[PDB]
């Protein structure tokens, strides 16, 4: 067996040339064809390069593949880098029995405008309260970059128990979204004056508050 | 045009079995080596198995040896993956792939999700997230639906049977410590439309055959 | 003695 | 003897090795109404040489047809030779 | 036996072995089938090259199986060398 | 062992036709490209024609285009060369050759001589060259056969039906100004064997369908 | 079409290395395999080298083939040259439509010892005389080098009319053979006391004589 090592992540600025390397641990890289795949969020992988340097129809001329036998590595080169090139890239090769994929490289294109999140907080519904449950829903949308901090307060006290927060993910408009849920008993909900969801992004904090009845 | 359509994915308990199928069209199927590759949510691509055009040669990842069997029916243009002795770590989207030669994949299918868990299928409870003065500002109101505690993935949400698309935001699901998923869907609407326009969220959780149409209205 | 033959072969004979 | 018979109910569409081989071939229709089957598809090697790594016809090797002896109906059962496809041969055996 | 009629099986860049498939309930009883020796093809230097694959060339042939039935069977006649780049 | 045996050579008048054959054994004939190559006396090798293993492709030298036809019978393991409109410049030994691929010849036959001439066939007159005290060298004595005035070549000579090979010297033929050939064959034998052992030279001239067995004895 | 040029002759002493070149006039030499054949006197050619440098079993290690794309030529090299290597050598190659042989090269192994001829002279047989013809047969063999002078005498007088002499031919042992025939009428044969065949080689003469009855 063998492994393929790729960098976990690469960040580059638009219009520049980016190189993603793929190093084979054992076996001669030049004895077996190398393929490169692009994978966008929630999509099937697509082929960018096959047989070391073959570019299928529909793949822009900006993408090219090469191999370096001395370093036992393959490279994917993207010239004139565009924001639409942001995706995960995987190299792949084989030996006479096995097929191996590299760990993948997250490609980030820099210089994109910062966007503040819209935050909306909902209290528990009457229906859920009647079923002896209570969920507070804090929705966070249209923010860039993806880094966000979510904190909950019961009145003024920080709360960590019962909180479940998603890792942020890109929306169709290339901005991020996330949600945070606070599970309470109806008794905990009714015994406090209010609950708050505090959202911190790029050093600024927004706080939304809800109250029983 | 090359088409690869996977089927057979679903929820299974550890130790269980599942057979995946891949229906191929748009190419001379018998003259292509085929493979299965999987991907666990938020993880990398992992090769599973490969088979020659004739079906005379088969190849397996060490992680699946003795448990999975790849086969093909060249008269039906179908590739199969018989999965026995399943374990939690086999949970992934499984993709069918066409190979030009052994190890050179040229085309991928859309994938089929396989969930291996001791947890059973659970339909969600759907609650309205009513618009109010706290979900309103700058002439817009936010209203939504909370799709609570379902398993396995996925769920789909539409608004007003698909007639409402503008201002819709369906959030990715949270995986809770209980092992169940929850998600929310919200729509931002003109505040003057509240109590004039009906807003209904259409929730469908195919794995539990649950379809819920929840009316969302201001509370009074 | 019985011999199962396809439709394309029988048409060619007669 | 008494035969009491009972009636029961193109390679390009089945395989594309003809186009992907280093010794590619074309398929030609051999028609004969007095023979069963009436149409027989025969392989004819496209080149004398084989296609090398750079995509050129290489004359250090030869494309040759792979022939199979098959029985045919004409009634009389006759042995006929048909080219099924081509392979690449070289003068150096390893 | 095809070994006595042709030696392309040994001279091909995608060489093959011939295996006897025996069936008393089928006429002919013995059918010689080609099995590619390597996954790759033999290159210019005499090595198995995995940038190409040896693949069997299969032919649909009718066979006979008091009662008889004419059946369509697929047999490997020989091997050819295929590459992922078409020129 | 690879064997290639040519036949059909001999004398043809200018404008005449001749068919040569080559019988092959010791290899799978149908899987080899074959060729004919010729050589005029005291001249170089000249490629004539080639044919693929199947017989589907044929190739000809510019000097023989239109006039010669190469063909093969794979059921009889025989290669042929049909020659029409023959001219004096076609006079040569014609060799059959086995090719590994087009243009790579691996084995040659023994050849068959083709003579294109308006001169007539003439069978040899064979005379004994009797041993005497003037042909003796102590323990050894020379005796022979004179093969006079024949046409065309070749003649072959053996001694005692091939039982005598040691000490045999068959000399190359002289081409006389009359256009006829003559040759001699001598054998060195023990002097004590004279008038005890019979010595017969076997002369074969295939072009005139003539064979002569001439007894050579001491003169007294 | 194309041609292959070889030197008309190459010479070297035993134990030395000899090279025979073969230059292709048109088409790239490296695109088509080159074969080399050896041809001994009165024999079919045999394979020395095939596919540029392949040596068949039975061919000594001393023989090797190579190609030079820069000069569009192929070469046959014979190391540790032996007296048995004397023969004609032909190169051969092809294109997609034709097969071509070079003109051939005569290889001479220098320094071979001078060898005196063995001469045997036969008078006319009784049978030939009865058929009103008379041929004297002078057989010459095992001489080295190839040049030889053959003269005939009727008694002591030189004879030129009726004589037919072969050009010397190379034997399997590298030595040469020749024959000379003197045609007479039976009357000319019976009217002289003797006839002689005089063979001169390297300044030394061997004369054989025969007499009627
Ligand atoms: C080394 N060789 C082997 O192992 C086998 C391999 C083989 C086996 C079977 C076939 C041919 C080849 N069959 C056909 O050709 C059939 N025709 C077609 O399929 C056909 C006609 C036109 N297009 N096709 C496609 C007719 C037929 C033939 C015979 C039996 C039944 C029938 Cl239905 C039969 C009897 C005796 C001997 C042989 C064949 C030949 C030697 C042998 O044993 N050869």
């Amino acid at each position: 067996n063998f492994m393929l090592t790729q960098p976990h992540s690469v960040s580059e600025s638009p219009g520049k040339t980016v190189t993603i390397s793929c190093t084979r641990s054992s076996g001669s890289l030049a004895n077996y064809y190398v393929q490169w795949y692009q994978q966008r969020p929630g999509s099937s992988p697509t082929i960018v390069i096959f047989a070391n340097n073959q570019r299928p129809s529909g793949v822009p001329d900006r993408f090219s593949g090469s191999i370096d036998s001395s370093s036992n590595s393959a490279s994917l080169t993207i010239s004139g880098l565009k924001t639409e090139d942001e995706a995960d890239y995987y190299c792949q090769t084989y030996d006479p029995y096995s097929v191996v994929f590299g760990g993948g490289t997250k490609l980030t294109v820099l210089g994109q405008p910062k966007a503040a999140p819209s935050v909306t907080l909902f209290p528990p519904s009457s229906e859920e309260l009647q079923a002896n449950k209570a969920t507070l829903v804090c929705l966070i949308s249209d923010f860039y970059p993806g880094a966000v901090t979510v904190a909950w307060k019961a009145d003024s006290s920080p709360v960590k128990a019962g909180v479940e927060t998603t890792t942020p993910s890109k929306q169709s408009n290339n901005k991020y979204a996330a949600s945070s849920y606070l599970s309470l008993t109806p008794e905990q909900w009714k015994s406090h004056r209010s609950y708050s969801c505090q959202v911190t992004h790029e050093g600024s904090t927004v706080e939304k508050t809800v109250a029983p009845t | 045009e090359v088409q690869l359509l996977e089927s057979g994915g679903g929820l299974v308990q550890p130790g269980g079995s599942l057979r995946l199928s891949c229906a191929a069209s748009g190419f001379t199927f018998s003259s292509y080596a085929m493979s299965w590759v999987r991907q666990a949510p938020g993880k990398g691509l992992e090769w599973v198995s490969a088979i020659s055009g004739s079906g005379g040669s088969t190849y397996y990842a060490d992680s699946v040896k003795g448990r999975f069997t790849i086969s093909r029916d060249n008269s039906k243009n179908t590739l199969y993956l018989q999965m026995n002795s399943l374990r939690a770590e086999d949970t992934a989207v499984y993709y069918c792939a066409r190979d030009l030669i052994h190890g050179v994949t040229r085309n991928w299918g859309q994938g089929t999700l396989v969930t291996v868990s001791s947890a059973s299928t659970k339909g969600p409870s759907v609650f309205p997230l009513a618009p109010s003065s706290k979900s309103t500002s700058g002439g817009t109101a936010a209203l939504g639906c909370l799709v609570k505690d379902y398993f396995p993935q996925p769920v789909t949400v539409s608004w007003n049977s698909g007639a409402l698309t503008s201002g819709v935001h369906t959030f990715p699901a949270v995986l809770q410590s209980s092992g169940l998923y929850s998600l929310s869907s919200v729509v931002t609407v003109p505040s003057s439309s509240l109590g004039t326009q009906t807003y209904i969220c259409n929730v469908n959780h195919k794995p539990s055959n649950t379809k819920v149409d929840k009316k969302v209205e201001p509370k009074s | 003695i019985h011999v199962t033959i396809p439709a394309d072969l029988w048409d060619w004979i007669n | 003897v008494m035969v009491n018979l009972n009636i029961h109910n193109n390679p390009k569409r089945s395989s594309d090795y003809y186009n992907r081989s280093t010794s590619p071939w074309n398929l030609h229709r051999n028609e004969d109404p007095e023979r069963y089957p009436s149409v027989i598809w025969e392989a004819k090697c496209r080149h004398l040489g084989c296609i090398n790594a750079d995509g050129n016809v290489d004359y250090h090797m030869n494309s040759v047809p792979i022939q199979q002896e098959i029985l045919v109906l004409r009634f009389r059962l006759e042995k006929i030779l048909v080219s099924v496809g081509c392979t690449c041969v070289t003068p150096i055996v390893h």
